[PDB]
DNA sequence: TAATTCCCCCCCTTCGGTGCTTTGCACCGAAGGGGGGGAA
């Protein structure tokens, strides 16, 4: 039993509970009934003013429901290393060590904050409230306490295959060993009984300019705007010697320039564009912000950075064509992929700026979530800056 | 008497004490109603007598119950509520009759004196002290303290609701075929058993409740349809709202309009086509609460239509789990939508409306998507599943919008229904410049101090114009400059602007907006058969923007 | 002259946060005000 205290001057989470579907409610009732049966949780009354949302998810190839409690506000007020070369491997694997926390009891003074409410269909009954007695799932304090035995329970497998650099975050283990696909499954199968992705192909998307011969006035204007906007990200863009070419009240489709010094300036800008922006160091103290844009037919572009125009990472997520009319599903999958990449590389879950209305996301994101953790997100409204990040 | 149920531990906020508010004088009629009530509850141990050892006090008063012959005793616990610790409410919403399945037998029960039958924490009772103001010899007044849950306390509802669930749990754990709708102390018991067995097991429920100290008086025990439950009349195969009376006034104040609008939002849950936007438009302006507002002609027709709708009797129907929910949406106009959720045609599970205007600039598609979201959330609340929609928008229009829009939008499975008027987009922005049309470089700028600006345009064919704007803004100067180009050009225009704000406002294809300038811009865009909008940065000396600026 | 509490819905108004248009507009989301509905 480790005494856990909140952040000095902070209070407990008091978040409401969103409505749930019939199947989710039934699964939650069954799960909470059984965990109360072996004493993982306990019923409480209204004298506890704290509350966190809860729901249920179906994980990959499991067909069984799993309880997901939104310990996002509790984590921010709890107040308690990364693998240096986890991305150096090529076949990192995700394991779900989530039932091992149910064996370490939670301290009595902290249980009141871990309270949740199950609703009912058609409000036939006041919601049933429970609180946790053991270390919960989704709480950023459970790994901090289980680590003292987590190290002792992997020490054996740590001296068996010394090529295994591992990580424990939230409720999942990221195991990375630079070996062939045949060995890795045997290594993973050995690990699971011992207790009983692609981190080397992530490439950034460099900023590019259009390639053509007939540069119309509109095309020159778009290229000049793109270069001016990218000048903030990449120091060196001058665009002066091209802006001096577009002179007059010409129409919006005239191709005047063709061959001048503008071609040399375009080549010079192209050459400096293919650099991995010197600097942009990852400070392990600032919050990670990931911004996502929709680029049409099933394509999304994400940028992870700490401060603007200094992109720590850039990438594109396509998944599949527009056959999935479900934009919410694609956005959820992209968010999960970006979060997994961030935990693999930096070890910190970012703060997302989702390009979606609040009501749509809050209504539909539970139907497709399949991860044990939850990132913090806000909602943007940036009408097209006219491509630019494509 | 009182229940043997365990008491919920209640404490005050740290560094706080109980109330010491002196009782205010009461009219002669209400003292005799209080000494009787206090005498009755004092014999049963509900309230005890105290002496000088307890310094706290709290005012009391009485209202008339819904029976209109018995008095309800209340305590003004506002101060104690301020110093009382916080509670989490367990009541999450109102049950709806449309979510009820057809049952062979139904009984509605009400617990008599619900709060007074639940004990209160001992170490808190002293904070509940009060005095009865006998108006005979001014003093002495008799002092009591509550031993049970008092009415007027903020923690009483939450404590009672969680205590009545623990009392019904042993009954429900052994009768899974019985459906019990519990709201406060009101119980709706439904079963598929025959009438005899249903009544026999109801008597078992009333014995179980009595064993826990909660009596169920026979005057509030309903056995025959129609059942008056939660403001609805429940027949064996249908449900209605209890009769709604609308005021018939020749002069309407602010409060009367506010009352009328509230009574129409309630009537809109089962009556179809109820429109309230015109009536609510008279409430804009913070015109006190007694100021008389004459009825405008636009707000009179809506009232006449709403009165016509309520003349006919409208019934609901019950839920059938086997079948699927179909929600149909109609556009009334001026950003108003109506919807009907049903399972059979012309047999509505429930009707509703949506008239919210989110954002300064919006169009029909966004409002339809928001209405779909609201209906989906409400259906998840009531029936636990998402219905299937019959939208008046064509698949082509939605495909174009969601492919071209820059934000992630999605609606659940739906089909198109040919119900005029149809949702559509009235104009589109060309993806490439138009060849053969004049190219307009527009720009505007307003001074920050005196709020005077200039907005104008220059054309490639030798046609420029500037109009100085008084009492304006930097962005609105750009909007006016863009509007200027549309006014004096042909049916095909190429337009080059400089502000990101105008880009973001225009390229979302708005149809209605809160500002008249954007409305005129939208009208001119509608009458324009081809428009192109392109943005260039500022102060870069770009060709074309210098002449206008 | 009556005076209370707790939930759900609606409409309208103020005000603070945020971001770009940059120290001042534009916009949006919480909180409050009234009103209905349900209960003590
Ligand atoms: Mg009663
Ligand atoms: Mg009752
Ligand atoms: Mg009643």
């Amino acid at each position: 039993t480790v005494p856990v205290k909140l952040k000095p001057g902070m209070d407990g989470p008091k978040v409401k509970q969103w409505p749930l579907t019939e199947e989710k409610i039934k699964a939650l009732v069954e799960i909470c009934t059984e965990m109360e049966k072996e004493g993982k949780i306990s019923k409480i009354g209204p004298e506890n003013p704290y509350n966190t949302p809860v729901f249920a998810i179906k994980k990959k190839d499991s067909t069984k429901w799993r309880k997901l409690v939104d310990f996002r506000e509790l984590n921010k007020r709890t107040q308690d290393p990364h693998p240096a070369g986890l991305k150096k491997k090529k076949s990192v694997t995700v394991l779900d060590v989530g039932d091992a926390y149910f064996s370490v009891p939670l301290d009595e003074d902290f249980r009141k904050y871990t309270a949740f409410t199950i609703p009912s269909i058609n409000n036939e009954t006041p919601g049933i409230r429970y609180q946790y007695n053991v270390l919960p799932q989704g709480w950023k304090g459970s790994p901090a306490i289980f680590q003292s035995s987590m190290t002792k329970i992997l020490e054996p497998f740590k001296k068996q295959n010394p090529d295994i650099v591992i990580y424990q975050y939230m409720d999942d283990l990221y195991v990375g060993s630079d070996l062939e696909i045949g060995q890795h499954r045997t290594k993973i199968e050995e690990l699971r009984q011992h207790l009983l992705l692609h981190p080397d192909k992530w490439t950034v998307q460099p900023i590019v300019l259009p390639e053509k011969d007939s540069w119309t006035v509109n095309d020159i204007q778009k290229l000049v705007g793109k270069l001016n906007w990218a000048s903030q990200i990449y120091p060196g863009i001058k665009v002066r010697q091209l802006c001096k070419l577009l002179r007059g009240t010409k129409a919006l489709t005239e191709v005047i320039p063709l061959t001048e010094e503008a071609e040399l300036e375009l080549a010079e800008n192209r050459e400096i564009l293919k650099e991995p922006v010197h600097g942009v160091y990852y400070d392990p103290s600032k919050d990670l912000i990931a911004e996502i844009q929709k680029q049409g037919q099933g394509q999304w572009t994400y940028q992870i950075y700490q401060e603007p125009f200094k992109n720590l990472k850039t990438g594109k997520y396509a998944r599949m064509r527009g056959a999935h009319t479900n934009d919410v599903k694609q956005l959820t999958e992209a968010v999960q992929k970006i979060t997994t990449e961030s935990i693999v590389i930096w070890g910190k879950t970012p703060k997302f700026k989702l390009p979606i209305q609040k009501e749509t996301w809050e209504t539909w994101w539970t139907e497709y979530w399949q991860a044990t953790w939850i990132p913090e997100w806000e909602f943007v409204n940036t009408p097209p800056l006219v491509k630019l990040w494509y | 008497p009182i229940s043997p149920i365990e008491t919920v531990p209640v404490k005050l906020k740290p560094g706080m004490d109980g109330p010491k508010v002196k009782q205010w004088p009461l009219t002669e009629e209400k003292i005799k109603a209080l000494v009787e009530i206090c005498t009755e509850m004092e014999k049963e141990g509900k309230i005890s007598k105290i002496g000088p050892e307890n310094p706290y006090n709290t005012p009391v008063f009485a209202i008339k119950k819904k029976d209109s012959t018995k008095w309800r005793k209340l305590v003004d616990f506002r101060e104690l509520n301020k110093r009382t610790q916080d509670f989490w409410e367990v009541q999450l919403g109102i049950p709806h009759p449309a979510g009820l399945k057809k049952k062979k037998s139904v009984t509605v029960l009400d617990v008599g004196d619900a709060y007074f039958s639940v004990p209160l924490d001992e170490d808190f009772r002293k904070y509940t002290a009060f005095t009865i103001p006998s108006i005979n010899n001014e003093t002495p007044g008799i002092r009591y303290q509550y031993n049970v849950l008092p009415q007027g306390w903020k923690g009483s509802p939450a404590i009672f609701q969680s205590s009545m669930t623990k009392i019904l749990e042993p009954f429900k754990k052994q009768n899974p075929d019985i459906v019990i709708y519990q709201y406060m102390d009101d119980l709706y018991v439904g079963s598929d058993l025959e009438i005899g067995q249903h009544r026999t097991k109801i008597e078992e429920l009333r014995q179980h409740l009595l064993r826990w100290g909660l009596t169920t008086p026979d005057k509030k025990h309903q056995k025959e349809p129609p059942f008056l439950w939660m403001g609805y009349e429940l027949h064996p195969d249908k449900w209605t709202v209890q009769p709604i009376v609308l005021p018939e006034k020749d002069s309407w104040t602010v409060n009367d309009i506010q009352k009328l609008v509230g009574k129409l939002n309630w009537a809109s849950q089962i009556y179809p086509g109820i429109k309230v936007r015109q009536l609510s438009k008279l409430l804009r302006g913070t015109k006190a609460l007694t100021e008389v507002i004459p009825l405008t002609e636009e707000a009179e027709l809506e009232l006449a239509e709403n009165r016509e709708i309520l003349k006919e009797p409208v019934h609901g129907v019950y839920y059938d789990p086997s079948k699927d929910l179909i929600a149909e949406i109609q556009k009334q106009g001026q950003g108003q939508w109506t919807y009907q959720i049903y399972q059979e045609p012309f047999k509505n599970l429930k009707t509703g409306k949506y008239a919210r205007m989110r954002g300064a600039h919006t169009n029909d598609v966004k409002q339809l998507t928001e209405a779909v979201q609201k209906i989906t959330t409400e259906s998840i609340v009531i029936w636990g599943k998402t219905p299937k929609f019959k939208l008046p928008i064509q698949k082509e229009t939605w495909e174009t919008w969601w492919t071209e829009y820059w934000q992630a939008t999605w609606i659940p499975e739906w089909e198109f229904v040919n119900t005029p008027p149809l949702v559509k987009l009235w104009y589109q922005l060309e993806k490439e410049p138009i060849v053969g049309a004049e190219t307009f470089y527009v720009d505007g700028a307003a001074n920050r101090e005196t709020k005077l600006g200039k907005a104008g345009y220059v054309t490639n064919k030798g046609r420029q114009k500037v109009v100085p704007l008084t009492n304006t803004t930097n962005q609105k100067t750009e909007l006016q400059a863009i509007y200027l180009a549309l006014q004096d050009s042909g049916l095909e225009v190429n337009i080059v602007t400089n502000s990101q704000y105008a880009l973001g406002i225009i390229q979302a294809q708005p149809d209605k907006s809160e500002s008249e300038l954007v409305n005129q811009i939208i009208e001119q865009l509608i009458k324009k058969e081809k428009v192109y909008l392109a943005w260039v940065p500022a102060h870069k000396g770009i060709g074309g923007n210098e002449q206008v600026d």
